[PDB]
RNA sequence: AGGACGACAUUAGACGAAUCAUCUGGAAAGAUGAAUCAAAGAAGGUAAUAAUCCUGUAGUCGAAAAUGUUGUCUCUCUUGAGUGGAUCCUGAGUACGACGGAGCACGUGAAAUUCCGUCGGAAUCUGGGAGGACCAUCUCCUAAGGCUAAAUACUCUCUAGUGACCGAUAGUGAACCAGUACCGUGAGGGAAAGGUGAAAAGCACCCCGGAAGGGGAGUGAAAUAGAACCUGAAACCGUGUGCU
RNA sequence: AAGCAGUAAAUGUGGAGCCGUAGCGAAAGCGAGUCUGAAUAGGGCGUUUAGUAUUUGGUCGUAGACCCGAAACCAGGUGAU
RNA sequence: GACAAUGGUAGGAGAGCGUUCUAAGGGCGUUGAAGCAUGAUCGUAAGGACAUGUGGAGCGCUUAGAAGUGAGAAUGCCGGUG
């Protein structure tokens, strides 16, 4: 049968143009007296999955 | 006389794609119809026969396990099938290569209408004989021809057929190809 | 020739064969190492989480939805219009029966990257607003 | 089993859940009761649920 | 909703072209020569490998009687639309709501549409429902009565036919008189067993022996082909011997 | 693609569609630029545009999934000779 | 033609031998097929021939295709025999 897309992959992450996938920052839910101004700032902005990562799951994500 | 258009019959001939061609043609043609038993479909079974551990023998739990005498195909076959498909673009330029080929070889030959009243096999015993013909020949025409294909139907070798049912498989096999003047320019206008 | 074929160089392989022989180097445990969960008729761990620490789709936050009436458009760069001769005014049909857009999702837009170079008559649902002033430095018009 | 006379009411069957949605097969049976109803050949006394003897009846 | 009205199909069948001679051979279909048919060069048998020896194939012909399907003729059936609007009708313990469940891809969630058990319970064309809580405006529809062919699924079974399917440890468990010897109180489980030769021509008769079994002599192209029958291998068991 | 035709042939017709030609952004939405922000100021991703159909080989996923093997668990029956 | 290099498990890459079947071509066979027995033969290996005996009718070669494709070991199954 057509393989099965992972649906809590597909809603944490979005493809590039090179196929290369915009993740989000953990750390960002909740006890913010604890983290820094810088800390809490810095940790507002997206980063790409690493190699690894898509070394493991990449077959989870075939059709997004 | 001589009817031929050199964009139909001057292709350089493509091997690559007339070798995919005539191998699709075979793959084809088989109809796939073989199974065998496994675990699940041999009669019996259901019982271990020797209670594991307490007794001298090895330890067992069917007759009809893939090692016993009896029972249990492991990847027998199955029916499956073995067509598959191509560019139509591909398929267009495998018939045009192998008419290429019976040009090149000096195969093909075009001749005027064919004339049988009632069927008779001596009549194009004859025929082929007076054009010195090779054994392996195909007789291709405009339509279907109930008098050209009544006749040559059992000769050895002799192979009748359409302008519109031209294989890539059966142009390679024969030898010669006596086209009429009517098929000539139909199969120039079907492909081409 | 039937009794002479050969399939163009470099087409075809032979399949490799496991737990025929030693010379292979593949006959014994068939290239699947020794015991462990991955050497077992079965096999190894679903692909991405195993069962092991958290998975990395269950340590990143959700985020963003799916707007119902997202509207995509059939997008048209000026560089794609000079395969039209002067005049010839353009259309939602002459434009997929030309053969530049095939499925018109929500209507067309024309977009401006390249030169335009001829004098046509554009009209498209929507226009970009450096698409415009391409069409209209030209010369030509352009109904919405 | 029992079943209603006038109309066709019977028991049917569902789920019993906990409150932590712990499921367990039950039955849910209808509110038959014995009432002698006056049919010509004789009155005879059959079950008839409590929805059909409001509102028309021979008792 | 009951009957009367000639063509096809099934269930037996008939006709059906064309080859002779020599060598090897136990035997010709093989090899060597010449020759014929073909709407027939599918296939099987025949003392070996056959388009022309047999059964057949292409083609054409056939049906007392039973059945099926089908065309026409009877046999039935059977008044179809357009205006007008006072007023009357338009499926009730139904629709729906609360509580407890289920079903919808949809886990009670903001959950619409739909069913069930218990309670409560509408309106009547200005009516009633839906358009994913809910309200208003717009659009589409008219529940609570019922029937229905085709496209679709499958094969115990009959009729033709196919296979880069098996070939007796394989293929059905079963090519054999197998679901049987048997084995179990019972439900139930379950094997293993193919092959002489072209034709039984299956050894008249003589000799040793109580018989079994041989040794001849005959049948046969072959008898280490003699029914413990094609071939006959390995482990294993022997008899003789060359060097040690 | 299914469908139609035809020797279960192999070969025509069919273009609903599907991938690519443009991204970015949670979205409205802008367009080779966009999103953030007061702001190209800087930064992130792009402008890298040659892809597409069929097919041999390697590997992965769903199916028992390289082969043999439990102690058991559920359902329906058979047993007090 | 000069120079170098060549141990190896797990495992990774390449080139190959052989088995059953199919297509097309070209062959062999009662003047004796395959199989099976022997031999003091050929190839770098897998393996390929030839001669003799037997046997008693089928079988190789070339080029491609497809796989139930090659077994000393699983207290492996079945049969035979120590």
């Amino acid at each position: 049968p057509k393989m099965k897309t992972h649906r809590g992959a597909a809603k944490r992450v979005k493809r590039t143009a090179s196929g290369q996938l915009k993740r989000s920052r953990a750390f960002t839910s909740h006890l913010f007296a604890n983290k820094s101004t810088k800390q809490k700032r810095q940790l507002r902005k997206a980063r790409l999955v690493s190699k690894s990562d898509m070394k493991r799951v990449k077959q989870l994500l075939a059709y997004k | 006389s001589i009817e031929l258009s050199d964009a139909v019959f001057g292709i350089e001939p493509n091997n690559s794609v007339l070798f995919e061609a005539i191998n699709l043609q075979r793959a084809s043609l088989r109809q796939g119809t073989h199974a065998v038993k496994n675990r699940s479909a041999v009669s019996g079974g259901g019982r271990k026969p020797w209670k594991q551990k307490g007794t001298g023998r090895a330890r067992q739990g069917t007759i009809r396990a893939p090692q016993w005498r009896g029972g249990g195909i492991v990847f027998g076959p199955t029916p499956r099938s073995y067509a598959y498909k191509m560019p139509k673009k591909m398929r267009r330029l495998a018939l045009r290569s192998a008419l290429s080929f019976k040009v090149q070889e000096n195969g093909l030959t075009v001749v005027d209408a064919f004339n049988f009243e009632a069927p008779k096999t001596k009549e194009f015993k004859n025929v082929l004989s007076t054009l010195e013909q090779p054994k392996k020949v195909l007789v291709v025409t405009e339509n279907e021809d109930v008098n050209v294909e009544l006749s040559a139907r059992n000769i050895p070798g002799v192979q009748v057929t359409t302008a519109q049912g031209l294989n890539v498989l059966d142009i390679t096999n024969a030898d010669s190809l006596v086209i009429t003047e009517a098929a000539a320019k139909k199969v120039e206008e079907v492909l081409g | 020739k039937l009794h002479e074929l050969k399939p163009a160089e470099g087409s075809r392989k032979e399949r490799n064969r496991v737990g025929r022989g030693v010379a292979t180097g593949n006959g014994k445990t068939s290239g699947r190492g020794h015991k462990g969960q991955k050497a077992r008729s079965g096999g190894g761990v679903r692909p991405g989480f195993e069962g092991g620490q958290l998975p990395l789709f269950r340590r990143l936050p959700k985020r963003g939805f799916t707007n119902i009436n997202r509207k995509e458009y059939a997008i048209v760069n000026l560089d794609q219009l000079n395969k039209f001769e002067d005049g010839t005014e353009v259309t939602p049909a002459l434009l997929v029966e030309s053969g530049v857009v095939k499925n018109e999702k929500s209507g067309i837009k024309i977009l401006g990257n390249g030169s335009l170079d001829k004098k046509l008559t554009v009209k498209a649902h929507k226009f970009s607003a450096s698409a415009a002033e391409a069409i209209d430095a030209k010369g030509g018009a352009h109904e919405v | 089993g029992k079943q209603c006379f006038v109309t066709g009411r019977k028991a049917s069957t569902g789920n019993r859940r906990s409150h932590a949605l712990n499921s367990t097969k039950r039955r849910w049976n209808a509110n038959l009761q014995k009432v002698r109803i006056l049919v010509d050949g004789k009155p005879k006394k059959v079950w008839v649920s409590a929805r059909a003897l409001k509102s028309g009846k021979v008792t």
